[PDB]
């Protein structure tokens, strides 16, 4: 599926909504066709690969056991309750699949708040015992680079992969194992509404003239002050981001944000 | 050479989510089928007790392929529960983002999920690009030259000669395959358009972020309307309009012509993958409280009787669990829904999926583009009729041909073309409404302590409904009934096969090691397993 030449990537889907895979398809300069034809070798990816069934399982084994090595990109949390049965692929639990494959990777990237921290299915009461990759697989010494967000900015995945290929090492990581080059600043310190925040100029409701005028969304729940991400800087789809669309940040690159940041419209 | 015995396809790739298909084959034709969804997350359990305003943020994470659709369904549901009538502009903006979602979703489905079932990418290397260019130029107003297609061929050649086939590794067409019919030149045209569609979809998705903050997972809806005051500006409207215009041109000039050339080459596929019953909820309202105000109207059809479309009665929905991994066997209306997981392994106690089995008046119902198109057609929808009739005339087939795998694939394109034109109509109405001096986008509302609500979306895969019971101002019950749950859920307690199971009966399988015919039918429903199970 690979050999020499382009670095092999094995992309795994655990408990996920496929929003992170879709985010990668929005890659811009480089675009996803350049990434899959020129930069990397995408050797397993259930959303877009041609093979299915046994043929797909074969492609995966071929990629994972390659003497050339592979990088694993992991989307989705790992359900661990009831011995992992809430999530299976090819009738193997996702916990077993990841336990077997990820220790063999040259590097692992957890892409997605679900993969990094457990995500939406880990929110209380977590019926499937979902865990982020490093939590689930700590005992196997897996230390994935965490690229958080729901979904993350694909700029952040490509930037991390390019760095890794250049330098042969992870970039500086924060205490949640996220690259500081992307997660080093709060959304809030980068926000265009910060002068209103400083002045105590808050929109009291979404229908208000203050909201129309672009006042700060803190009283409507904005979690920008407690969220690390590069959203106001890079934006999404080369054009917008939540506060510039008038809606508070919901904290989506932070661990446990479904429970920590809720109710989303209170601070 | 004909095979008798089981075939298992696990994972089914080029879908969203985790699906296991099991069939029994006899003498080369499918005799029995099971649709097994193998991931559960339990979002309905997680929502209990929470603030109803928070539901749309959680339920949007049901699915990032059909992103936005669940935020819209939950927001419609909570809007309904609290009795708010959102401003006209909120309806326009929500509707426009949804139309843009359909275009993005269907273009990526045809090229990036479905087409590798029908296109041999490696045979494109043998093509004559000059011949190919003539063919491409004869099916579209867009002129393609030999040089254009040679660039694609040269890029592919370099990719293939590297030995690293990537996403094409072990593809069912490698080495040739008797069920793959296209000539090298048509393979080359489709492959060129596959690649082009990877960059076009960026633009299609960007249209949603212009008003909706970001894609995937938009962030502009609230109970009572939308938040995006910038969406009123001429600059943002123009930016949207330019992306829409480019997206529509790709639909009209690239996707539909490709769809017709492939369909003409696989006309035998009018003989497989039919279904009996159809349900659709309608979409693109003028009045948030009246489904019959939608540009596509709701309806129900049993046993292909399109002369007798039945009204949609939302109280006739029940979700079965007898063949699902939940407690017991009792079917429930979603305002009395239960989500009580209990795993028994594959076929343990005759249960084999994490999806519930929705039934309408006890019947299994196909939903999605074929339901929306056939029901609209039969309602006299003039745009759906004009496009459907042209497609059938081009293909030289009768309407009966639509009841098939090919027909459903064609219906996905028909709906894409119709919605792409209708987005322009909605955009003009939106512009006209602003010009009248209406700049309001959100209305005030109050949370009741006790209420019931339901929100209906016809999503790219069909009829989506979110159902809430509010108790003490919190979520007492929240149930999602999702289009893939209808189409790909398992059998019910009357043991009736679901639409996907039933549609697979009679599928020919030329080569059991490479069962592309099963994939063609399964993919034609555009399965979304994160959606179906949640
Ligand atoms: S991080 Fe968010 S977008 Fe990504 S798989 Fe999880 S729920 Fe979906
Ligand atoms: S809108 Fe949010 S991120 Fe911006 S200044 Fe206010 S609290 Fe900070
Ligand atoms: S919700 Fe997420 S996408 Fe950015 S603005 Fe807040 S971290
Ligand atoms: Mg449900």
């Amino acid at each position: 599926l690979m050999g020499p030449r382009r670095p092999s990537v094995v992309y795994l889907h655990n408990a996920e909504c496929t929003g992170c895979s879709e985010s990668v398809l929005r890659a811009f300069e480089p675009y996803i066709d350049t990434l899959i034809l020129d930069t990397l070798s995408l050797d397993y990816h259930e959303t877009i690969m041609a093979a299915a069934g046994d043929a797909a399982e074969a492609a995966l084994e071929q990629a994972v056991n390659s003497p050339h090595g592979f990088i694993a990109v992991v989307e989705g949390g790992i359900p661990t309750a009831a011995n992992g049965i809430y999530g299976k692929v090819a009738n193997h639990t996702m916990l077993d699949i990841c336990s077997r494959i990820l220790p063999k990777a040259q590097a692992v990237i957890a892409y997605g708040t679900c993969a990094t921290f457990g995500g939406v299915q880990a929110a209380k009461p977590n019926p499937t015992g979902a865990k982020g990759v490093n939590d689930a697989l700590k005992h196997l010494g897996v230390k994935a680079i965490n690229i958080a967000g729901c979904p993350p900015n694909p700029y952040n995945l490509v930037g991390t992969i390019v760095y890794y290929l250049k330098n042969k090492a992870a970039p500086e990581l924060d205490s949640l194992n996220r690259p500081t080059m992307f997660f080093g600043q709060t959304v809030h310190e980068q926000c265009p509404r910060l002068p209103h925040f400083d002045a105590g100029e808050f929109a009291p409701s979404f229908e208000s003239e203050e909201a129309r005028k672009g006042w700060c969304l803190y009283e409507l729940g904005c979690k920008g002050p407690v969220t690390m991400n590069n959203c106001p800087k890079i934006k999404f789809n080369q054009t917008n981001w939540p506060v510039d669309a008038g809606h508070p940040c919901i904290g989506c690159s932070e661990p446990d944000f479904w429970d920590a940041m809720t109710p989303f419209y209170q601070n | 050479s004909s095979y008798s015995g089981p075939i298992v396809v696990d994972p089914v790739t080029r879908i969203e989510g985790h699906l296991r298909i099991e069939v029994e084959v006899e003498n080369g034709k499918v005799k029995n089928a099971y649709s097994s969804s193998t991931l559960f997350r339990g979002l309905e359990i997680i929502l209990k007790g929470r603030d109803p305003r928070d539901a749309q943020h959680f339920t949007q994470r049901t699915c990032g392929v059909c992103t936005y659709t669940h935020a819209l369904a939950s927001t419609r549901c909570v809007d309904n529960a609290v009795g708010v009538h959102i401003p006209k502009n909120a309806t326009y903006i929500r509707n426009l983002v949804l139309g843009a979602q359909y275009l993005h979703d269907h273009i990526v489905h045809f090229y990036h999920l479905h087409a590798l079932d029908f296109v041999d990418v490696t045979a494109a290397l043998k093509a004559d690009p000059a011949k190919a260019a003539k063919v491409a130029s004869s099916i579209s107003p867009r002129k393609t030259t030999a040089a254009d297609l040679k660039a694609v061929q040269d890029k592919l050649k370099t990719f293939v000669e590297t030995g690293q086939l990537g996403p094409f590794t072990n593809a069912y067409f490698l080495g040739g395959h008797p069920a793959y019919y296209l000539d090298p030149e048509t393979n080359l045209i489709a492959t060129a358009h596959y690649l082009e569609a990877l960059r076009l979809q960026v633009k299609a998705a960007r249209a949603m972020a212009v008003f909706g903050a970001k894609n995937p997972h938009t962030q502009f809806t609230v109970v009572g309307g939308v938040t995006c005051y910038d969406a009123l500006t001429p600059q943002r409207i123009a930016e949207f309009e330019a992306l829409w215009k480019e997206t529509k041109a790709f639909v009209d000039e690239v996707y539909i012509p490709d769809l017709l050339v492939v369909a003409a080459a696989y006309k035998d596929w009018t003989q497989y993958g039919g279904t009996d019953n159809f349900i659709t909820f309608g979409e693109f309202p003028k009045d948030e409280y009246d489904l019959n105000s939608r540009f596509f109207k709701p309806g129900v059809v049993f046993k292909r009787d399109f002369k007798n479309i039945k009204p949609f009665d939302k109280m006739q929905i029940e979700e079965h669990v007898r063949h699902s991994w939940y407690e017991g066997a009792e079917a429930r209306h979603p305002w009395k829904g239960q989500t009580q997981p209990k795993y028994t392994d594959l076929h343990g106690d005759d249960r084999y999926s994490w999806m519930k089995a929705p039934r309408y008046m006890g019947e299994p119902m196909e939903t999605g583009p074929l339901a929306q198109v056939l029901i609209a057609y039969s309602q006299g929808h003039p745009k759906v009729k004009a496009v459907t009739d042209a497609v059938l005339a081009k293909l030289g087939v009768g309407p009966e041909a639509l009841f098939s795998t090919l027909g459903r694939t064609a219906a996905r394109g028909i709906e894409t073309a119709v919605i792409a034109e209708y987005v322009g109509v909605m955009l003009q109405e939106y512009k006209d409404n602003i010009a009248k001096g209406d700049n309001v986008i959100c209305a005030p509302w109050e949370m009741p302590k006790q209420a019931e609500g339901v929100g209906f979306v016809n999503a790219p895969r069909g009829g989506l409904s979110h159902w809430i019971r509010i108790e003490d101002g919190k979520i007492g019950n929240f149930q999602l009934v999702v289009p893939s749950t209808w189409t790909l859920g398992p059998r019910c307690d009357k043991n009736k096969l679901s639409p996907v199971e039933a549609s697979l009966i009679g599928t020919p399988v030329a080569d059991a090691k490479r069962p592309v015919e099963i994939l063609r039918t399964v993919h034609s429903f555009d399965p979304c397993i994160a959606c179906g199970v949640h």
